[PDB]
């Protein structure tokens, strides 16, 4: 039953976050996705003299 | 009205064959990817049976107008190819009944051989062999103005009687009772040996399969049968008596040289479009 | 242009004909998936032949080349690694024949035997399935009746045809009867002839994809 | 890894030698090698090429038609089957080992040389300065040059640095004109443009005096330079 | 079972406090965001020297050579630009499930169904290249492997553990050991600070490299997670199940934040990469074709068809330039 006593303990330990509201996260996704974008061939082709293949 | 079906007659085996090999030898290269030592053979059947029948327009022609007047730059090459190109498709079928029996009978040691490495060096040989008979044909293709108009002829030295019919005699030993002997034997076992297998007996599906097995086997041998025997017969018969010509004897040795180039002209629906791979290809 | 590229293309085509060779020589082999409830026999299989993760195995008969590989070693989720073995030659399962009364057993092996053959990357192998310790079933068939593990059995208990009730209730588990073979032999602990019966079986499975690749078929 | 030669000697002219040299220590048949000959008194000079797997074959103006470069892989050796022998052939024959592949450092190791004496288009890399003299702890620059562009189009320039010190066979340092080889102290550095190029020694000691060479790898037959030598 | 109902009250305290911060939900907050359109791409090279079906492959830092791992038996290192083959490693046991190759690019490491992980020096003297060390311990089979140093690697196996190595001496430095079924994937953060795992319960955990404890559980799928994959932020993730969907999860929201299904797709994920940006998503199927998604808004931009089996692999470069994918088809291409 020490597997029970160690889930116990386990669980309490991961009771105690703290938390943000999830608009705070995805604000700050979109606004990496939005500052990233420039660096990014797969999004936006470049032209064939700069690609490699 | 017989010059007009004449010219239909070639003019149709022409287009049949042309495109049947035309569209086999490409739909090889689409989707088989010619991978494997059948995918191989089958490809290099096609190309030979089309060159073969590529040469059909020539005599269409020649025989519509009387003369050869496509020069003396032509005779030695198309003689030499409609010559060359013969051998080449029989050593093919005869190569594919032999590796089906090695496949077959020799279980263990076709490990060894049947690898696409040996079927190229194979179809690279038939070539390098066939090539003994293009050449003399290539050199003595000779084109001699008759009393009326020019015709494509072989001469071969002082003592044409003796040249001719050896000429004559190897073709037919090399062309009709070696390939016959050997398709008939090698298909002759594999078919008896086929019966032994726990996966053909003792069911209804499995003694299905063997029968379609044995007969698609039988159609091919019956079809290289029918479709080349009656030109080498005429020809021995021909090559003994005087035969007067008539308009008989026009007809049947135009109908019998069209009957030898069916066989090139059926071989894909025989050997591709039956051929399982290609069944389940095209479903 | 390819200025010393091309010693770099040359030793890309002298690798590239060595792993042609080397995958060449490795095509000409046959390959054994050995199965098996745990300790039927399958540890005297290995000796009646020449002979961590899983065990390897080779030998020889009659210029063919073999390869058994074991892997009750290895005790996790069976379907996570189940379809490596796609496309091994035939697969080879052992069956303790005097496991009726312990406990059971025998439907645990029929159990294991059930989800092996009809399985979805096993659809088309052929089995070898062995049915092993003949001698002990002799001595307790006698003792005790096979009514024990199969209730609804209705014969003599002898020997026989309590074996051939076995076979067939072995046998009539596959849903493909016309597509895959199950070949069955009462082998014992002496009198190794065995490896001709997988050698029959493995000639018998070689024959057939020589007649699939040929387009025969 | 070790690379010995035999088969030197006094010869007479219009005579024939054989030289071999046994490699042992790495595997020899992934290795393309090279004969490279040096005069008494003067510079190095490319001989020979043999790829491996024996697919590639070259040799220089002044040897084709009397050389000729063989190996036999199962045995570790190379030859060099020498006829018609000049006056010219004298000098001390060097077995270098070579591997090409994407990233790879080729010429590092050289073998240990054996004496030879017979009795009695191209690009060319300029290097003018022939001597300095120099003190420890200074910095020193020295400078080759070549009469065509060493830049190709896939952006590599291929320009080789050499030492030689007093007594020993060369020993690479740069190879590609930027990369420091494996074993060599970080005070070596290589830079410089198409047709201009520069080697720079800062905090140089002793054991740095020697002749310095420099060779091009952008074309068969390959050439080297003059050399320049720092005294003491 | 006093004690065995507490385990209870936790999970549901941890479900509330959970859903007391969920208030925005993603898809209404990127309603604004403009799409990013159709996204074509075609195949620019085809690396064909396998003979058998590749399971695992990976880049290099250098963004021009990467590995691959077959069933035949070899491992190859190729060059992308040129297709040409560098290196060409006959490895010893042929059942070989993952690839790594080295952050400096030294070294490559390789494991499978034989328990064993092993490691290869590339940059040697005296010419081939020679196993450097052989990690033995596991009991299940490698499932993924992930260099952190020249000197340091951490194990994913089937015995429901991971694992943490130093490679000179040889053993385990920390074991991480909560999962209850087989763990099927892994992926380090960008600052490989602490990593992710993704096994057989249908749930994901978060270690920690330097303590070996889990900090956060992450659970809402309804089968085995095949893949696994962080943002390049490093503040959410990836997976892809068998219950042929994916979804984004956040480290700081402690959540599900959205999922990617379609209707017509009925078939599980084998593989799942992130672009440079972060802005869409990449994802291996079993139907033979893998799709492009649209991270910030779930909707379909793309198609990638140029595979006759399951693509079982599949990485994007550092720069961001191109993909690579493999398949048990026996062939990978380059798509740009
Ligand atoms: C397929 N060919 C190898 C032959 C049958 N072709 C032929 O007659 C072809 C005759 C021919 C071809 C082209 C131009 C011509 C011009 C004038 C006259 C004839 C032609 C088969 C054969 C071979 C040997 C033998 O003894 C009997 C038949």
């Amino acid at each position: 039953i020490a597997q029970a006593r160690k889930l116990v303990e386990q669980l309490k330990m991961e009771a105690n976050i703290d938390r943000i509201k999830v608009s705070k996260a995805a604000a700050d996704l979109m606004a990496y996705c939005e500052a990233h974008a420039k660096e990014d061939p797969l999004l936006t082709p470049v032209p064939a003299s700069e690609n490699p293949f | 009205v017989t010059a007009i079906t004449i010219m239909a007659l070639y003019s149709i085996v022409c287009v049949v064959g042309l495109f049947g090999n035309f569209l086999v030898m490409y739909v090889i290269v689409r989707y088989t990817k010619m991978k494997t030592a059948t995918n191989i053979y089958i490809f290099n059947l096609a190309l030979a049976d089309a060159l073969a029948t590529s040469t059909l327009p020539f005599q269409s022609v020649n025989y519509l107008m009387g003369t050869w007047p496509f020069g003396n730059i032509l005779c030695k090459i198309v003689i030499s190819i409609d010559y060359y190109n013969m051998f080449t498709s029989i050593f093919t079928l005869c190569t594919m009944s032999v590796d089906r029996y090695i496949a077959v009978c020799h279980p263990v040691k076709a490990l060894d051989f049947r690898t696409p490495r040996n079927a190229k060096i194979v179809n690279v040989c038939n070539w390098i062999l066939s090539s003994a008979i293009g050449l003399p044909v290539m050199f003595m293709a000779t084109t001699k103005y008759r009393q009326g108009s020019i015709d494509c002829t072989l001469t071969f030295s002082h003592p044409t009687w003796y040249w001719e019919n050896l000429l004559k005699i190897c073709v037919f030993i090399f062309a009709f009772i070696m390939p016959v002997l050997i398709i008939t034997v090698c298909y002759g076992l594999m078919i008896l040996r086929l019966k032994s297998v726990r996966m053909l007996s003792g069911s209804k599906e499995k003694d299905r399969n063997l029968r379609r097995i044995t007969r698609m086997v039988l159609v091919v041998v019956a079809v290289f049968i029918v479709c080349w025997t009656p030109i080498h017969i005429y020809v021995i018969i021909k090559a003994l008596i005087t035969i007067p010509e008539t308009t008989f004897q026009t007809v049947s040795w135009h109908f019998c040289i069209a009957l030898g180039y069916t066989n090139s002209c059926l071989n894909p629906v025989l050997y591709a479009f039956l051929d399982e791979n290609f069944k389940r290809c095209f479903r | 242009l390819s200025a010393e590229d091309k010693a770099a293309v040359e030793r890309s085509k002298m690798i590239d004909r060595n792993l042609r060779e080397d995958g060449e020589k490795a095509a000409r082999e046959v390959k054994l998936l050995l199965l098996g409830a745990g300790e039927s026999g399958k540890s005297t299989i290995v000796k009646q032949m020449k002979i961590t993760g899983i065990v390897e195995t080779h030998f020889t008969f009659k210029d063919l080349h073999f390869k058994m590989f074991d892997v009750g070693g290895q005790r996790s989720e069976r379907k996570k690694w189940i379809h490596c073995f796609e496309g091994v030659t035939a697969i080879i399962f052992c069956v303790a024949l005097s496991d009726y009364d312990l406990v059971n057993r025998m439907h645990e092996s029929m159990k294991l035997f059930d989800s092996i053959c009809n399985n979805k990357w096993f659809t088309d192998t052929s089995i070898i399935l062995f049915l092993n310790k003949k001698d002990l079933f002799e001595e307790k068939i006698k003792k005790s009746p096979l009514t024990i593990c199969y209730p609804e059995y209705a014969g003599s208990n002898t020997y026989e045809e309590a074996a051939a009730y076995i076979q067939c209730q072995f046998e009539d588990l596959n849903k493909r009867k016309d597509t895959k073979e199950i070949y069955t032999h009462f082998t014992c602990a002496t009198d190794t002839k065995n490896v001709q019966f997988v050698f029959d079986a493995v000639t018998d499975v070689i024959i057939k994809n020589n007649l699939k690749d040929c387009g025969l078929f | 890894v070790q690379l010995v030669e035999s088969g030197g000697g006094l010869v007479q002219p219009g005579g024939s030698r054989k030289l071999s040299c046994s490699a042992s220590g790495f595997a020899f048949s992934s290795f393309g090698m090279h004969w490279v000959r040096q005069a008494p008194e003067k510079g190095l000079e490319w001989v020979a090429y043999i790829s491996s797997g024996s697919g590639t074959i070259y040799y220089a103006d002044t040897v084709k038609g009397r050389f000729t470069i063989s190996r036999d892989d199962p045995k570790n050796t190379l030859f060099l089957q020498m006829t018609s022998l000049r006056s010219e052939d004298t000098a001390m024959y060097y077995c270098v080992r070579s591997i090409y592949y994407y990233g790879s450092s080729p010429f590092d190791f050289w073998g240990q040389g054996t004496t030879l004496t017979v009795s009695s288009s191209d690009i060319v890399m300029t290097q003018a300065t022939s001597s300095v003299p120099v003190t420890p702890g200074e910095s020193v620059s020295i400078s080759c040059r070549s009469s065509k562009s060493l830049l190709h189009s896939n952006g590599n320039t291929y320009l080789y640095w050499f030492l030689q010190r007093p007594g020993q066979s060369p020993q690479l340092l740069i190879y590609r004109m930027s990369n420091l080889a494996s074993g060599v102290p970080d005070r070596f550095s290589g830079s410089g443009s198409g047709t201009a190029f520069t080697l720079t020694i800062s905090r140089l000691e002793a054991e740095d005096v020697g002749v310095y060479y420099c060779m091009q790898h952008l074309e068969y037959p390959l050439t080297f330079g003059a050399g320049t030598k720092l005294e003491l | 079972d006093q004690l065995r109902q507490e385990a209870e009250q936790l999970k549901n305290q941890i479900r509330d406090a959970r859903k007391a911060c969920a208030d925005a939900t993603l898809s209404q907050i990127t309603n604004n965001i403009d799409p990013v359109g159709r996204i074509q791409m075609r195949t620019r090279r085809t690396l064909r020297g396998h003979l058998a079906k590749i399971y695992a492959m990976h880049w290099g830092t250098d963004s021009r050579l990467l590995v691959s791992a077959s069933q035949d038996g070899k491992l190859i290192i190729w060059d992308s630009y040129t297709t040409n083959k560098v290196h060409a490693i006959p490895l010893r046991s042929s059942w070989v499930m993952t690839c790594a190759y080295a952050p400096s690019g030294n070294y490559v490491a390789c494991g499978g169904l034989d328990n064993i992980c092993s490691i290869y020096n590339l940059k040697t003297r005296e010419g081939n290249v020679r196993v450097s060390r052989e990690l033995a311990g596991h009991t299940g089979y490698l499932s993924c492997c992930r260099f952190l140093d020249d000197n340091q690697i951490v194990t994913s196996s089937g015995d429901t553990t991971c694992a943490l190595w130093d490679i000179e001496t040889g053993q385990q430095t920390t074991t991480f050991t909560g999962h209850t079924g087989d763990v099927m994937s892994l992926s380090l953060a960008p600052d490989t600070r602490l990593f992710v795992s993704g096994a057989c319960d249908a749930s994901a955990k978060l270690w920690d490299v330097r303590e070996g404890m889990c900090r956060q559980t992450f659970t809402g799928h309804e089968s085995d997670i095949n893949a696994i994959c962080f943002f390049p932020n490093g503040n959410a993730f990836a997976t892809g199940s068998d219950d042929a969907t994916c979804r984004l999860f956040d480290l700081r929201a402690d959540q599900e934040l959205m999922t990617y299904s379609h209707d017509n797709i009925i078939c599980g994920i084998t593989s799942v990469s992130f672009s440079k940006s972060g802005r869409l998503l990449l994802a291996g199927y079993d139907d033979f074709n893998c799709n492009v998604w649209d991270a910030l808004k779930a909707d379909r931009a793309g198609v990638l068809a140029g595979h006759d089996n399951r693509v079982s692999c599949l990485g994007v470069t550092d720069d961001g330039m191109a993909v690579a994918t493999g398949s048990w088809d026996s062939f990978l291409k380059i798509w740009n």
